[PDB]
Order: C-alpha cells, then structure tokens, then sequence
C-alpha cells in the first residue's frame, strides 16, 4: 500500500529522477500532491544546463511513463492526476512520445483500480477459453447497453434509479387493515426556487394509485410530463407506472405507521444529471473430427512423474495417487489407485484402467485426482492423508475430449478436509507454478474426439422406445426436502413414470437423481424430457443451478426458468447465492454468466451489488481469475457508474489501510493515545477528501457528506472497530436522519454474518405475508474484502447489558421501558417488544446461532428487541429456547407469575404459529444453504453441516409429530412454563 | 444359528444418522453394508445401506403381515433370514442391473475391541488426558496454518517486488541503449571543438546512470535471495502440517470413540462435561 514500495510515508519533498528522451539523467524535488501536470513543466525548463536541448522541440507529445507497484508499466496519460496518488514503484519517470489510443488506456487504468488487477494480467494469458470469452462476453454488454438507450433520456434514468418495488401488488390482509379505508395520508414537498422555501401539503389518496394521478392530483391542491416524485432524503424516485403502495418505502411507512413525506422534482432538472453511455469496444474485440460415440474403448489415464511433494521422507512411509471420474459429485465408477511408491521418487508410470467405456462419458465428467499418503504403521492401521488435489475437465469447452500430454498444478488441501478427493472444486491448474505438479498423459485415439451435437443425441433418444391410480407416490416424492434419503425403490419408480412426472413439474430435480448418468442411452432419453418439460418457479429451478447438477442442458433449463420468472425484486435477494453458483459453472462462458451480466447491465442497483460480491472473493486464488474476467466485461460496459465505484474503493482502501496501523503497529498503547493517533489521521487532506462525499456500499441511495470527526471513536469491541460517523448531504436530511453511521470492521469474517441476515429478511417476509407480525430488524451487512466489512448502525439502540448497567436485578428492563414511554404507548411498546421477542426466538432456534448473553442483544427505546454480533449457525436440537427471565416481566406487563398468565400463553402461541410457517417453508431455507458449500464458510463445507437444519425443523416427522418436538425443546430450555 | 433375534446381529446398528452411515461406509470396498433404523423412525422399516461402484445405495427392508423383503412379495421370515438369503447370493435377482453380494458387513463389535479399562474411573481419566493431548496437538496445528498461510501472502508480495525490478531495470538499460546510440553524431563535434566542460557533464551524468542501474541491479539481488529464503521455509512448514495431519486425526477419532463409548453405557454426559 502507500504511495511508495515498503515505504508507505511519503515526504512532501523527493529526489525523482527522470529520465528524458536524449538519454539524459536529472533530479528533481517535486511536491506529494503536485499534478503530472506541473511536473513536465517544471521539468522542461531544467535541462538547459544540461548537454542537448534540441531533441525536445516543444513541451508536449510527452507521457511522462514509469512503473507502477502492481509489477506494470503504467502510461499515465491523464496527467492531471496527482503524483501521490500514482503508486510509484520506484521515484523515477521516463519520458516518452505518445503511443495508443491515449483515450483507451485511460479507461483501463479506471478498470484496473476497481477491479484491483491490471487490466495487462489477462491479455498476458495464452489459454484460448480466456481469449474467447472476452471477445465473446462483449456481446451480452453491448446488447444491454442498447437496451438502455432505446426510448429516451427516461430510459437512461430507469438505469441510475431504478424503482425499488415488492413483486406483490396486493397488501397482505393484516397491514390493509392498518389504513382507515385503503387510504394513506402522504406529505408532498414542494420547494419553490426563490430563497429555496419549503412548503407542506396534505394529501388523502387510495393505495392502489400510481404516481401519475398522486402527482396531478396534488397539483389540484397548488392554487402533466413533469415534476417526478422523489424520496425526501436518499436518492429514490417513483418513476415506473407502479401502485404507490407497491413500492418498497411507502410499504414500510405502511407497516411501521408512519405519513411518507414525499418532494416533487421538476423532470428535467433530473435529467440533466443523467450522463451520457459512451461505450466503445476494446482492442481485443476486433480479433476432421469423430464422434465420441464411435470410439470403442475404456477411459484410460496415464499417470508420470509428479514434481514434488512436501511430504518428509521418515513421518511417512509411501504415497500414492488416487483417481476416479466423478459426474457432480457422484462417482462414474469405483476410484483407481496407483502402487504406492517411497515418497523419494514418485514415477508412477502406470497405466489406470476405469470400468467406464468412451462412449459413456457424459459431457459434465471430471477427473478428480489427489496424492494420499498410507501411513501403514500401528501394527492394524492404515491412514491415508490427502497431499493435494485437483480435478481436470473431460471435455474443454469447445466439446473435445481432452488428448496428449497435459501438465496439471495441484492445490493445498482445504482446512478441515478428511476425504481422499474433492470433487467439490474448481477443475483447474493451480495458478502459482510453484506447488506440486503431476504429470498425465491421456491415450490418442490417432484423431479429435467430439461430443456429438444436440442432433445425434436426439436420434438416439427416443430410438430405442396410460394413467395410473397410485400416483399419490409421485405427489409425496416432490414436496420432500432436497437432502431427504431417496432409495433405490424411488429412483426405479421414479425413472418407469418419467412421462407422467411431466404433469409434476416439481418433480424434475428428484428425476434428476434417478437416471444413470454413466449410461448413454438413459441420458439420451433424459435430454428429450428436459427440452420440453414445464417451466418451474424460481426458488424450485434455483436448486438444478448448484453442485449437484452439473449438465451442461440440465442448467440451461434453470437459467431459462430464472429469465422468465425472476424479477428484479427477488433477484436481489438471493443476488448473494447466484453470484456463488458461479463457482459450479464448469466453463467461462455460461447462460448464467449471461443473464447475470445482462441484469447488471440494465440495474444500477444489482450492478452495484454484483460489483461489490465478486470483489469481495477476487481474494480467492480458485476463482481470483474468473471474476476478474467477469469484472473488467462488467467495468467496460457499467458506464459512468465506474467514476462513483472509484471512489468507493478509494475510500474503502483509506479506512483498511488506516485500521491495519491499529491493530499492527499502534495495538499495544492506552484507549486515549490510539483515539488521539486516529483522529491525528483524519484531517490531513489526503484522508479527509477520499472520505466525503460518496455513496455509501451498504446502500447505493445513500450519498455519505461531510464527514464528523467530533463522533468518530473506536468501538472498544472486536477488534478495534471503527465507528464512523458522515453527514447526509441533501437539503431533506431532517425528515429521514441527519447521520449515517457505519461501523467499518477490519479483522472480522462478514460472510456468515451476511447469511443470517438474508435467512432472516426472507423468514419475516414469510411471516409478514402469512399473517403474523413478528417483526425483526435485518440491518444492513456487506463484505468488502479478505475479512474486512461494513456494518450499518440503527438509530437509538442499547444493549440489554448497558440498561443494566445505567438501570442500576430483574424489571430494570422493563422500569427502563415503562420509564421511556409512558401513557396510552405503553401498551403497543408492550405488545412490540413481544410480537419482536418471538420472532427472534423462532429465527434464532431454528438455525442454532451462537448463544445470546446481554451483550449482542439490543433493545430499542420503541421497544423493539433485535439481535447482533451473528458469530457461528449450525456449529461452533442442542440448542434450548432462548428466552431469559429478563423478558418474561415485560412479556407479562410486570406480571410476577409470568409462568402461568394470560399474556405469557400468547406468546406461546406466536412461537407455534411461527415455526409451523418456517417448516412448511423449509424447501427454501434447504436451497439456500446448499448453494453456498463451496463459499468457503469454515461451518458449511459440505451437505452434513446442512443436516442441521433438517433436524431442527423436524422434517422426516409429521407436521402434529414436529410441533411437540418444538414444544419439548422450549420448555426444557425454561425448565417448564 | 441361522437365525436369531436382529438385536444380536453383528450387521444391524440400530439408530445411526445418515450422516454417521456415510462416515462408516467411506472409502469401503464395494459389497460392504450395515442395517439400521429407518429416517421415519416409524417401527419396521430397517433401511439398508449398501455400498457398491464407489456409490452408497439405500435399500429399504418392507414390512407387512409380519413378513419382510425387497419386492411387493415379502417372502420372507425375518430381516436376519432376508439378509443372510442375499448373503450367499447377489442381488441381480432383486434388480438386474443391481449386482453385488453383500459381502462385508460393518459389524459393530469389531470397534469394541479398540477400548479397554472398562471400569468408568480408568475411562474418565484416559479420555480426559486424551482430550488435554487433542486439544494441545489441535492448537499446535491452529499455529502452523496461521504461519502458513501468512508466510503465502509474504512470498506473493515479494514476486510482484521482484517482478517490478524486472521493468525498472528494463527501462534504464534500455535508455542506456538509447542513450549511447543517441550520443553517437554529436560526439564527433564535442571533439572537434576544445569544448571540455560538455564532455565532463556528458561523462559525468553518464556514470551516474551507471551508477543508479548497478544499486537497482543489487536492490533485486537481495530480494531474489530473501525469497529463496523465504521460500524454503514455506516448504518447511509445509511439511509439518502434513506430517502432524494424520497423527491429529486419528486422535480425534480415538477421543470421540471413548467418548461415545461412555456416552452410550447409562452415564450421562454432565458428568464427563465437567471432566472435558
Ligand atoms: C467497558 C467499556 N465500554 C465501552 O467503552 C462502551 C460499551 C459499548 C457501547 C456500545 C456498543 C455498541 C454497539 C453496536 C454494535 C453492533 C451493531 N450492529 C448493528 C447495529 N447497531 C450496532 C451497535 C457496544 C459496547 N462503549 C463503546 O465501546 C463505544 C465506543 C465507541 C463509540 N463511538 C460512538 C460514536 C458511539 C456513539 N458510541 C461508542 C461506544
């Protein structure tokens, strides 16, 4: 980091050294901040005492080139940029005439930056999907950016704002019940020009009516194609032809009982921001065979010589190689080992035979191989320890079976791993060539091999070829969870009643498992059932995207589901697991990829996201190459929204490198000398402009201002988090909040964090739309980085712990709440404290977070409970019900016999009615987790973390048989009640 | 002989998860099986896990009329006499494409024999120091991949240095190339005219391009011997994980087996909580 190698202070006075055309040497003292700009001109009118001048001939056609820390020789062709900011490797500069396109390279040094890697890396690459896929992805971002730009200037606004509408026009009965005849009182703000005076406006308008006639309708009460409706505060507007209740803000205005204060925008002063897409190809975009099903011979793999292994010669006896051709994650056939040899001289020229023939390979086969190590000691013994792994593709991308010799690089074992293999992993050479490296050599068949095209397979299927009562069996099957046991009874049924499951469309992924995938003939029949079966709902074509169904056919399917029927809304929800799914991919160039990038493309609020979530794992050397890939398409194409993501990432990096001096250099010091040192390091101007005045990550609408150093401290949690504290630049700061505060971690791992609140975001959408009112508070969570996030703060929250503390027992929870609102609010603080108090026990229960204390549970002063600090789920039944004695006062008003009363017993019946609604629901909840194995999570590593949840949620047992199970648990953990 | 009771069958298991059939059946030859309750828990089902081509089948063992099989005829006696009919034969009867003999079962009393001190005072001692041994071997390990892991990021970084000296070190020696070939047409002239103070200036700035490439030549030297260094000592501790791997766990399994065995023996686990 820094400006400089090692060297991260930067003194505001350097000897640089240049070098000039002439071949000529001189030093020069320039300024830390002073522009490139400046420089030349300085430097130009120094070699007059020096030996030749006549070269130069004027002060231009120069570029001032150099290298940067990044190992690149960077242009710097935008010379207003500062020399501080540079990232010299080295002081020096050469000067050099112009070369390039010179509007061109300035863009790549943009993409570099955000992406994090020079844009040079991947035009240095010589494998040909990498080439291929970047001339090929350039089709998907052209297509959107026409896309875009199709109607007018309205449609380039629908881009940088996009609406943020609930795919359910239809108010759920309870909350509809919450509006004095389906009418909502909504404020209008209009601010007149002279002296910029606000005014006030009553409006009494049914929730079912769209902006348009909520604007014209308003303008009657002032005394046509302008003055849009925007969200006083945050950058929000109501632009689609949408119902005013449809969207997200006037929802939760609904919800929480609140008037929605509304501004009226003149249209054309919106549209003046908009700038204009200037998107222009790269360079690089302007630059027989018998069938497999003919080659009559079994798989057969030749390994040679591995490189090394790190494996000592005494601690272990002989290694050997382990192999076997996997389909998912399931086995073509039984694994081949190779005769163990002293781990001295591993040759290994041997040839492996695999009970599986040529022409039965399917085209999503791997071959997955390791280095075991055979202890073969204790006297009855035999451990095998894995050395490394690595899967290799059967098939590159363009169909052709793999031949001849082929160098494969291994990959370091992954933490807590026992199996021999991984199948679960990326199929690839590892990318430093420095590991252990072993050497296979594939048989010639004296020609290439192709996979046979979608034609030859059809002929084959359906080649070789009315209701029934008992189809009751079929219905049972479906509605059975994805990690529920199937036998060998079902997959035999299952595959005889394949043309009547086309009536149960939800029966394809278990169809799925019951065909044998090592046999041609039955997957040539497949192939036919899957091109013209029905389309499913997303969250059930969801699932046929994860490890588990790897054919290439087979995903498409899915991705075509997700097209149709994923809106916008629910895409950037599970935004968080699609963007995983794209580790399973077998190829770069996908129809995931595709759709994913087009959705990017076309909503500034996803493009953010997906920006943010394949940043955040480019720290992965597996996938470091294929997100970067996927990045620099995306960071060509965005548009202008790369100029904001600079300066986020700007932003971003000050804080990480500021918080990575506490806790290295400055960590063993007193709490006022580490405050004093941070806030010494904040006014300089280099920190103080790179943090104002840009949009917050955890939320694009909102624009972070001025920043507050006054209330800026440093947590004295974690690991000294930072508690940073902004502005809110607009005019109508009031009505929303005058403050965005985040807490900035730099130590702490985000990604489980980040989960829990997506599982409980979609387990109070459940509720909210069965009925219950079980509120909870997801706040905002994102990951930036190698265990660095953001967290965002909510307004007026204390621990249980600091009213303890500053109450000073038992009712010093509920004196504090009773204190805080007195009157005819009591009540409803009451009844909020418990409708949120059950939600969390439900949440919490079902996935068996880590264990709750006074510390990590906030209460707000409206009586609201939620929860913080998500440390472990699922690992760290065995976990009780979570509520303590300092709840059952306030559940019960005060009530000393909690135990037994009125208000307790409803509570309880809010604990059932909630967990009957997740069980019913845990189809979702299973998919979920099951996307995310390969994540890296140190809790999810593979479907046996998973089975946690099928046994908290009780799903082998019957509906009446699971709510005892509940009611069991609940009372154990109270000892009764 | 036959047949006895299933309880006293060295195949059945009894109630064991999916997720400990799995752990059980891992990296087994093919033919191996084991009998246990079924996931409804429902009171006659006996699932039976099956392990053949690298796969782990699931068969489940039909009830009624107080007879059991495979098929819709339950032509059958009991779920011993079922097994030990398929025992002696394959089950290419059963399914044709399904073939194997179910050879090996995972009798359960064979990992009886792996305990001793059989009297609860030597246990709880034995797995309480066994864990003190699991625990200081498995933070030992903790250490190593930390070091491990921080000592990759500090050889990556000290490639990408090395690899920036590569371009620095290119540019100056290709100015000099420049630089010489440039200082060709006008030498002449220089020593044409007694013009000393250019070819002082000339010469003396020259060396001092000279001078500035040899320390960058040097600068990388040192760091191309620091990440030998370096290098070396990743493989070092390379080797200890992989050789305190195995032994790690082993023990974990060894600790878990003693634990379970007391566990399952009419001692509650509050107890043996205390004594960790
Ligand atoms: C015995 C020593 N004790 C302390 O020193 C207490 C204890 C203490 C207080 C408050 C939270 C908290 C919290 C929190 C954490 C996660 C959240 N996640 C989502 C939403 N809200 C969240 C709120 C914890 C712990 N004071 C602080 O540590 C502290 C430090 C810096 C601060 N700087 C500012 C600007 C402000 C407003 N207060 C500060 C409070």
């Amino acid at each position: 980091s820094g400006e400089l190698w090692g060297i991260h202070l930067m003194p505001p006075r350097i000897l640089v050294e240049c070098l000039l055309p002439n071949g000529m040497i001189v030093t020069l003292e320039c300024l830390r901040e002073a522009t490139l700009i400046t420089i030349k001109h300085e430097l130009f009118k120094e070699a007059r005492k020096y030996p030749l001048h006549q070269l130069l001939q004027d002060e231009s056609s120069y570029i001032f080139v150099s290298v940067t820390q990044e190992a690149e020789r960077e242009e710097f062709f935008d010379e207003t940029r500062r020399l501080c900011d540079l990232r010299l490797f080295q002081p020096f500069l050469k000067v050099i005439e112009p070369v390039g396109n010179r509007e061109e390279k300035i863009l790549n040094r943009e993409i570099g930056f955000a992406i994090g890697m020079p844009v040079c890396e991947f035009d240095m690459v010589k494998d040909p999907e990498v080439q291929d896929f970047r001339r090929n992805i350039l089709n998907v971002c052209k297509e959107a950016v026409d896309l875009r730009d199709l109607n007018s200037p309205h449609s380039r606004a629908m881009y940088v704002y996009p609406p943020n509408v609930e795919s359910s026009p239809e108010l759920p009965k309870h909350i509809y019940n919450k509006l004095d005849k389906g009418q909502i009182i909504v404020v209008i703000w209009v601010i007149v020009s002279p002296n910029n005076d606000k005014q006030k406006y009553t409006l009494k308008i049914n929730h079912d009516c769209v902006p348009e006639q909520v604007i014209a309708e308003a303008i009657r009460k002032k005394t046509q194609g302008k003055y849009i409706l925007k969200v006083c505060g945050c950058d929000e507007y109501f632009l689609e032809k949408y119902p005013l209740s449809q969207y997200k803000y006037i929802r939760s205005c609904i919800m929480l009982g609140r008037m929605p204060n509304l501004m009226l925008m003149a249209k054309e002063s919106l549209y003046s921001q908009l700038p204009m897409d200037c998107f222009t190809m790269p360079s690089y975009s302007r630059r027989s065979t018998k069938s497999l099903w003919v080659i009559n011979s079994a798989l057969r793999i030749k390994i040679l010589c591995a490189t090394y292994v790190n494996v000592n010669i005494r601690d272990i006896d002989k290694i050997y190689v382990r192999t076997g051709i996997y389909h998912g994650g399931e086995p073509l056939c039984d694994n081949v080992n190779t005769q163990r040899v002293p781990c001295s001289n591993p040759r290994w020229n041997e040839w492996l035979n695999y009970d599986i023939y040529i022409p039965d390979l399917p085209r999503a086969a791997r071959l997955c191989l390791s280095i075991c190590s055979v202890k073969g000691r204790k006297g009855a013994k035999e451990e095998h320890c894995p050395l490394a792994w690595g899967n290799i593709n059967l098939f590159d991308y363009t169909d052709t079976l793999v031949s001849g010799k082929m160098a494969l690089n291994l990959w370091p074992v992954p933490h807590g791993l026992e199996d021999l293999l991984n199948p679960i992993g990326v199929t690839g050479s590892n990318p430093n060539k420095e590991t252990p490296c072993l050497e296979l050599e594939f048989d010639w068949f004296s020609s290439v091999v192709k996979f046979p095209d979608m034609s030859v397979i059809e002929e084959h299927a359906n080649w070789s070829v009315l209701r029934e009562n008992d189809k009751e069996q079929l219905k049972a099957i479906s509605t059975r969870d994805p990690l529920s046991e199937i036998t060998e009874q079902e997959k035999d049924f299952l595959w005889s009643h394949r043309h009547y499951c086309v009536t149960i469309p939800e029966i394809l992924p278990k169809l799925l498992l019951s065909v044998k995938w090592n046999s041609r003939d039955e997957v040539a029949q497949m192939y036919c059932l899957v091109k013209d079966w029905p389309p499913i709902k997303p969250e059930q074509a969801m699932e046929l995207l994860d490890c588990n169904y790897p054919d290439p056919m087979v995903r498409g399917f899915a991705v075509r589901c997700l097209e149709k029927y994923l809106t916008d809304d629910k895409l950037s929800q599970y935004l968080i697991q699609l963007v995983q799914v794209l580790k399973y991919e077998q190829y770069l160039d996908n129809l995931l990829v595709r759709f994913l990038l087009k959705k990017a493309l076309t909503n500034q609020r996803i493009g953010h996201f997906f920006f943010w979530h394949l940043k955040s794992e480019m720290h992965n050397k597996t996938v470091s190459q294929r997100f970067g890939l996927l990045l620099e398409s995306y960071c060509r194409a965005c548009g202008m929204y790369l100029k904001h993501l600079n300066r986020q990432v700007e932003a971003m990096e000050k804080l990480i490198n500021l918080t990575d001096i506490l806790k290295q250099e400055k960590k063993d010091e007193t709490q006022k000398v580490q405050m004093k040192f941070l806030v010494e390091q904040m006014r300089r101007p280099d920190f103080m402009d790179a943090l104002q005045g840009f949009l917050s990550p955890l939320n694009p609408a909102h624009q972070l201002g001025n920043l507050r150093l006054e209330e800026c401290r440093i947590m004295s949690s974690a690991k000294r988090p930072l508690w940073l504290n902004w502005e809110n630049p607009d005019i109508m700061s009031e009505l929303l909040f005058q403050n965005n505060e985040i807490i900035f971690k730099n130590g702490d791992d985000l990604r489980q964090d980040m989960l829990t609140l997506q599982i409980i975001r979609i387990m109070e959408n459940i509720w909210q739309n069965q009925g219950l009112d079980l509120r909870m508070l997801p706040y905002g969570c994102l990951s930036i980085g190698d265990c660095v996030g953001l967290i965002e703060v909510v307004r007026n929250s204390h621990t249980i712990m600091q009213i303890q503390c500053k109450g000073g027992n038992s009712h010093t929870l509920h004196q504090w709440l009773k204190d805080k609102n007195k009157g005819e609010i009591y009540d409803a603080a009451i009844d909020l404290f418990t409708r949120s108090c059950a939600g969390y026990c439900v949440a919490t229960f079902i996935l068996g977070i880590g264990d709750r204390h006074n510390s990590n549970i906030m209460v707000k002063d409206d009586g609201q409970l939620f929860h913080i600090d998500f440390g472990h789920f699922l690992d760290h039944e065995r976990v009780p019900f979570v509520l303590t004695q300092d709840f059952l006062i306030v559940i019960s008003k005060g009530a000393q016999e909690c135990t037994k009363t009125r208000e307790f017993e409803r509570f309880q019946e809010m604990c059932y009615k909630a967990y009957l609604a997740i069980r019913q629901h845990a189809n979702l909840f299973i998919n979920l987790f099951s996307m995310m194995l390969g994540s890296g999570m140190p809790e999810l590593q593979s479907f046996d973390d998973i089975a946690y949840i099928r046994k908290t949620l009780a799903l082998d047992k019957t509906e009446q048989e699971a709510l005892e199970y509940f009611m069991k648990q609940m009372n154990d953990a109270h000892h009764g009640g | 002989n036959n047949n006895m009771s299933l309880q006293d069958a060295e195949w059945y298991w009894g109630d064991i998860s999916r997720e400990e059939v799995n752990e059980k059946l891992r990296d087994t030859a093919d033919g191996t099986f084991l009998v246990r309750d079924a996931s409804t828990k429902m009171h006659g089902d006996y699932t039976l896990t099956l392990r053949k081509g690298g796969n782990n089948k699931l068969i489940k063992i039909f009830h009624r009329d107080g007879k059991y099989g495979f098929s819709d005829p339950l032509t059958f006696s009991s779920v011993v006499e079922l097994i030990n009919h398929y025992r002696n034969e394959s089950l290419a009867q059963y399914n044709p494409k399904l073939d194997v003999k179910l050879l090996y079962p995972v009798s359960k009393y064979q990992q009886d024999q792996v305990v001793k001190e059989d009297n609860i005072e030597a246990v709880g001692k034995k797995l309480h120091e066994y864990n003190t041994q699991f625990q200081e071997k498995s933070r030992e390990y903790d250490r190593l991949y930390e070091e491990y892991t921080r000592t990759s990021q500090e050889i990556q970084m000290k490639r990408t240095a090395i690899e920036a000296f590569n371009e620095t070190i290119k540019i100056f020696e290709e100015q000099c190339q420049t630089q010489e070939r440039y200082s060709k047409e006008y030498i002449e002239k220089f020593k044409r005219e007694g013009n000393e103070k250019e070819i002082q200036r000339i010469m003396h700035n020259y060396d001092k391009l000279k001078s500035r490439i040899s320390e960058i030549i040097d600068s990388r030297r040192r760091l191309e011997e620091d990440l030998k260094k370096q290098a070396a000592e990743y493989r070092e501790i390379d080797k200890r994980m992989n050789s305190i791997k195995p032994d790690l766990i082993q023990l974990r399994k060894t600790r878990d087996q003693y634990l379970m065995w007391l566990t399952q023996k009419g001692v509650r686990q509050k107890k043996l909580n205390e004594w960790l």
